[PDB]
């Protein structure tokens, strides 16, 4: 199927607690593969998932300095967006980085991202045409005129298109008995009472990957959009994911009600009703 | 600066069984800033040794994070997750409902 | 494996 690398990177201030923290981790599609922390006690970029561990001393040392020399990128990124914005020497600020590269089923790279965000709203993004930039006001127009100067762009243009999907596709390979493979949702239905004239359906999905999933409820074949409570997909913690979601309905019209599932480990879409 | 305040689900990994061992969770998540304090609580006690996942976050910038550990749960036993954030006066306590 | 950053 379709598949995707990511690095997410947060950078911290904290003035009176020391420089600011940098933390970079990597995933390819839901699975975290590597960490760095400057935080740590000693810091260097550990692996997160088995298939990593094979990589050798040398991609270690070289990630390690990536994400070193970053951190040290960053306390300078955040001393300028201070100085943009105005702001105090006194507060707490925060700069998130993603990036990285999606394929296509065929493994060709359908398009690249790299995004950065002030606080937790958009602040600078790199176009689909990896070439211009898209400013979230005149603050980061700074940072575009710097950034289209130094031909930053065609950096990035150069990294995704490159090492970024040839990484990926090794990653691939060397995980392949997990990254391409669908866990589909084992799903159930189950009944609560809630008073002597409704009662709860709640449609359940668990052990799943990728997290991707369509969970939904139908009365009479019609979705039940606004009446459905659908809780965030959630982590499992063994690499698989969960998902429910419930209606409230008159007591005795429980058959009316059909939950539906879609799930990429899923050949078609499923259909559940609650079984007494 | 505008912030989120976090979603709170507390479970389990498996299916809950009386006596029998698995692995209490609580995910936080959607929120802003980073920095957040979660315990997990057996009877209102936190638990020591509660692991966490690496910092992270969301196509929106919020974060998220998965705190965990091992739990057997029973009949009587009362489990828990407070969290406190920036965005909250005063911590909020979810108990775990095994049918959630 | 990641690319380098640049200052804001």
């Amino acid at each position: 199927g379709s598949h995707s690398m990511r690095y997410f990177y947060t950078a911290m201030s904290r003035p009176g607690r020391g420089e600011p923290r940098f933390i970079a981790v990597g995933y390819v599609d839901d699975t975290q593969f590597v960490r760095f922390d400057s935080d740590a006690a000693s810091p260097r970029t550990e692996p997160r998932a088995p298939w990593i561990e094979q990589e050798g001393p040398e991609y270690w040392d070289r990630n390690t300095q990536i994400f070193k020399t970053n951190t040290q990128t960053y306390r300078e990124s955040l001393r300028n967006l201070r100085g943009y914005y105005n702001q105090s020497e006194a507060g707490s600020h925060i700069i998130q980085r993603m990036y990285g590269c999606d394929l296509g089923p065929d493994g060709r790279l359908l398009r690249g991202h790299d995004q950065s965000a002030y606080d937790g709203k958009d602040y600078i993004a790199l176009n689909e045409d990896l070439s211009s930039w898209t400013a979230a006001d005149t603050a980061a127009q700074i940072t575009q005129r710097k950034w289209e100067a130094a031909r930053v762009a065609e950096q990035r243009r150069a990294y995704l298109e490159g090492l970024c999907v040839e990484w990926l596709r090794r990653y691939l390979e060397n995980g392949k008995e997990t990254l391409q493979r669908a866990d589909p949702p084992k799903t159930h239905v189950t009944h609560h009472p809630v008073s002597d004239h409704e009662a709860t359906l709640r449609c359940w999905a668990l052990g799943f990957y990728p997290a991707e999933i369509t969970l939904t409820w139908q009365r009479d074949g019609e979705d039940q959009t606004q009446d459905t409570e659908l809780v965030e997909t959630r982590p499992a913690g063994d690499r698989t994911f969960q998902k429910w979601a419930a209606v409230v309905v008159p007591s005795g019209e429980e058959q009316r009600y059909t939950c539906h599932v879609q799930h990429e480990g899923l050949p078609k879409p499923l259909t559940l009703r609650w079984e007494p | 600066m505008i912030q989120r305040t976090p979603k709170i689900q507390v479970y389990s990994r498996h299916p809950a069984e009386n006596g029998k061992s698995n692995f209490l969770n609580c995910y936080v998540s959607g929120f802003h800033p980073s920095d957040i304090e979660v315990d997990l609580l057996k009877n209102g006690e936190r638990i020591e040794k509660v692991e966490h996942s690496d910092l992270s976050f969301s196509k929106d910038w919020s974060f998220y994070l998965l705190y965990y550990t091992e739990f057997t749960p029973t009949e009587k036993d009362e489990y828990a997750c407070r969290v406190n954030h920036v965005t909250l006066s005063q911590p909020k306590i979810v108990k775990w409902d095994r049918d959630m | 494996f990641p690319t380098k950053d640049v200052a804001l």
